[PDB]
């Protein structure tokens, strides 16, 4: 099966436009986009697309992917970002701002393995 | 991925689901996704 789906419904000029606007209706905003590992073996999330605001941070995002697939406390799931994996004081707002791209979407990754590959 | 080709004009693009305002569901502000 494909990896991306909310992304890859459209291109990248899309999503560079969006952020375009969105910079002009939520600026006090962290747009971002959930991914699931291919790796993992736990289930793939519906769509990529989250917009955290600029007040919640790591570990609180995560809260919103164990929501989505309604993972058990049985389970596990942590962030990846780059392959790294960031604090949870790392307020999602400073996550943005430095795990940016040029389309300016960010585009983050949970997986059940706390591993590297 | 879907690139461009040659000379200038519009352009052209699909769509599965979204594509409306890039949303069209619950509500992207949804604190579903926060």
């Amino acid at each position: 099966h494909m990896k991306s789906t909310f992304k890859s419904e459209y291109p990248f000029e899309k999503r560079k436009a969006e952020s375009e606007r969105i910079a002009d209706r939520f600026p006090n905003r962290i747009p971002v986009i959930c991914e699931k590992a291919e790796k993992s073996d736990i289930p793939e999330i519906d769509k990529r697309k989250y917009l955290v605001p600029a007040d919640l941070t790591v570990g609180q995002f995560v809260y919103v992917i164990r929501k989505r697939i309604m993972l058990p406390p049985e389970k596990a799931i942590f962030i990846f970002v780059n392959d790294t994996l960031p604090p949870t004081a790392a307020l999602m707002s400073a996550i943005y701002q430095e795990h940016k791209d040029k389309d300016g979407f960010l585009y983050v990754t949970y997986s059940g393995e706390n591993t590297f590959g | 991925g879907p690139h461009m080709i040659s000379g200038l004009s519009v352009i052209k693009q699909e769509v599965e689901r979204l594509g409306n305002d890039v949303f069209e569901w619950e509500d992207d502000e949804s604190d579903e996704i926060a």
